[PDB]
């Protein structure tokens, strides 16, 4: 039941000596790295067409199903796609589809099959490749991706076999990206928001100290940083920012805390608990060592705008004469 | 919450926590002190009757039960109606001398400071207590605060610089009293964070002042009642979060009229370190290895030092 420490929730209790720096430079910078990174009017199209066209299929498919032998219940779109945060050079999307019956790998082709071949049919001459995997099935234009999560009704769960059945881990993290999807609809559709969260998987992915954490967990994690607050009020995107990093540091996602509860789930489960204490100690240290970095100056550095960063977290470095040494590791295995 | 923390936080706790013998020397020269100053205020009011000396106050260490193993350094301010004078200063001095046989037999030096504006006592115990009287009065800030305003307005005043750091001392003493004291945990945990100030030079400029003024700020902020083991952890997620970085927000001063950073003082490496550190120790503290931020190895109405005046003779932090 610990709560680590989070100025942005006591803000009131540290007064300002002297009015807040202009932090100009690092807001317009927050802005000009999102438009690097967000898909750009191609790709939107792209995605955009082939989702819907997809999708329609599906819709139809449950209504009249016609003498098809899988009954569909219900299709749901979920990922960056519905959130709202995807990225330039990943144009894929998702959509998860209940079956009616016990989910079979030969299902899931037949399934597959039926849907791509009736979109050859409507239109011949676009080229597409489908492809099954371990989740449901996959379809892809030369411009864009759609990755269809199979999976089931609850009632079927408990009836499920290992030897026939899709893995039962499968169909459940399916029913969950639907619950995500649904709670991000309708928590975390926040402008700013949806822009932290997509700078939140580049940091991530610039600093493979951020590696172990979840997509889930960034979205829960950025809408924490902008929403959550006495004020029923949006933080900036600078303030909001240097916050991801500050709550990490002071140990959000760390033992003994309370850190993030899922709201997706029952009854208090932490988000953060699906790393290992060695990641964690990880996550910490690594997000600390950036809190320094950042009030040195060195946004650009941290948002990916003066190349390589990496070694920003693991080597000493020195701004305006201000020797930075990597915060380090603390954990201890048995 | 966190079981073994309390215990470790408790343990080394005692280890820094004053002597029974320490306590009881510290208390009788401070209760001669004031008793003898007391006598040296009716001397002069009588004298001069035929209110000059206002009052005795305890400052610091001795005020705020911040007494550790090993503490030589009491303080105590004295109060006049005007700006002390280095003639004042001397008439205490001496009478001092003599109004101390009127409570005790034991033997004091006594050693006026006029660059310091206070005067010194010393003891004869081995090692030595040493406890300093400030000399300040209120007109002293006053006219200060003219003074910057640009405001109109004896020979031998007291440094004035010096007069408005015991009036703050003072401050401090009644913000202490009234804020940090009825806080849980907040005196156990900044005993043992002074400690570590001082085992550690790193933690050095944090040691005091700004020191307490941080774990007031942190521990108050929490929204329940902590043990000594969670809010000293609360008190380096704190630190830890950057909270003394140069874009920072800094420590508010409360007892400033002018907006003062409390850790004002720290240049930027020093800030710097004292982050790296604090972010380190968390962590530590966090994966069960508290002790060794702590300095020791890991086991197997605390704030009360002394009884409060009986000759100068209370707020307490709301339930
Ligand atoms: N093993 C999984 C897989 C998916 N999900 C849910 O569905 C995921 C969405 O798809 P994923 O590709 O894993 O993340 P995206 O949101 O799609 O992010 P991106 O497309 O940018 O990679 C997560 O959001 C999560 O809500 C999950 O909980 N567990
Ligand atoms: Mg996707």
């Amino acid at each position: 039941s610990h709560i680590p420490f989070d100025f942005y929730l006591c803000e009131m209790a540290f007064p300002r000596v002297k009015p807040a720096p202009d932090e100009t430079s690092f807001s317009e910078a927050l802005l000009k790295r999102n438009q690097d990174l967000a898909p750009n009017s191609a790709e939107q199209a792209s995605i955009l067409s082939l989702v819907t066209k997809i999708n329609n299929v599906i819709d139809n498919l449950i209504v009249a199903p016609g003498t098809f032998e899988v009954q569909i219940e219900e299709v749901r779109q979920v990922g960056s796609y519905k959130k709202g945060t995807m990225t330039t050079g990943h144009n894929v999307a998702d959509l998860v589809v209940i079956l009616k019956i016990l989910p079979t790998l030969e299902a899931v082709a037949a399934l597959g099959n039926k849907v791509v071949e009736s979109l050859r049919a409507q239109d011949p001459s676009e080229v597409l490749t489908m492809l099954t995997n371990e989740t449901g099935f996959e379809i892809s234009s030369s411009d864009a991706t759609v990755k269809i999560l199979i999976t089931t009704v609850p009632p079927n769960l408990r009836k499920l076999d290992p030897e026939l059945h899709l893995d039962i881990k499968v169909l459940q993290s399916a029913l969950a990206a639907i619950r995500h999807a649904r709670w991000f609809e309708e928590n975390a559709s926040q402008s700013t928001v949806k822009v932290l969260i997509r700078l939140l998987k580049d940091l991530r992915i610039r600093f493979p100290g951020f590696e172990p954490l979840t997509p889930w967990i960034l979205d829960l994690l950025g809408h924490y940083a902008v929403m959550n607050n006495p004020t029923r009020q949006p933080l900036a995107l600078n303030v909001a920012y240097r916050r991801c990093l500050q709550i990490l540091a002071a140990g959000l996602f760390l033992p003994g805390s309370v850190g993030i509860t899922d709201p997706c789930e029952s009854g208090n489960f932490r988000v953060h608990t699906v790393m290992t204490l060695e990641q964690q100690d990880m996550v910490c240290y690594t997000a600390q060592t950036l809190v320094r970095i950042l009030s040195h100056g060195g946004f650009r550095k941290i948002l990916g705008q003066e190349g390589d960063a990496s070694y920003l977290a693991s080597e000493i470095s020195t701004w305006d004469g201000v020797i930075v040494t990597p915060s380090e590791k603390a954990y201890e295995k048995p | 919450i966190f079981v073994n923390d309390d215990r470790h936080v408790m343990a080394k706790h005692s280890s820094v926590y004053p002597t029974q013998e320490e306590l009881e020397a510290v208390q009788n020269m401070v209760s001669h002190t004031e008793r003898a100053l007391k006598a040296v205020s009716d001397w002069i009011d009588e004298q001069e009757k035929g209110r000059t000396l206002r009052g005795v106050m305890r400052v610091g260490l001795v005020a705020k039960g911040l007494l550790l193993k090993g503490d030589l350094d009491l303080e105590l301010v004295l109060l006049c109606k005007e700006k002390p004078t280095t003639a004042l200063l001397d008439k205490v001095a001496d009478n001092l001398a003599i109004q101390l046989t009127t409570v005790t037999e034991d033997k004091y030096e006594i050693l006026q400071s006029v660059d310091d504006a206070a005067i010194v006592i010393k003891n004869t115990k081995e090692p030595p207590l040493s406890l300093t009287i400030h000399l300040t009065s209120p007109v002293v800030r006053e006219e200060m605060e003219k003074v910057l305003a640009g405001e109109t307005l004896p020979p031998d005043v007291l440094d004035r610089q010096k007069c408005l750091a015991a009036l703050a001392s003072l401050r401090h003493a009644k913000w202490f009293q009234a804020r940090a004291n009825g806080l849980k945990s907040c005196v156990i945990v900044i005993r043992v964070l002074r400690d570590l100030c001082t085992r550690v030079p790193t933690w050095g400029p944090l040691r005091g002042w700004p020191l307490e003024l941080l774990c007031e700020k942190s521990i108050g902020t929490a929204n329940r009642p902590m043990g000594a083991g969670e809010a000293l952890r609360r008190v380096l997620e704190c630190l830890a979060s950057g909270i003394v970085m140069p874009d920072g927000s800094g420590i508010y001063d409360p007892c400033e009229k002018e907006a003062t950073d409390a850790i004002g003082h720290l240049d930027r490496q020093q800030r710097e370190d004292i982050t790296q550190s604090a972010q380190h120790a968390l962590r530590l503290a966090a994966f069960g290895q508290l002790h060794k931020v702590l300095g020791m190895d890991p086991l197997p109405d605390y704030t009360v030092q002394i009884p409060p005046s009986t000759t100068y003779a209370p707020m307490k932090r709301p339930m």
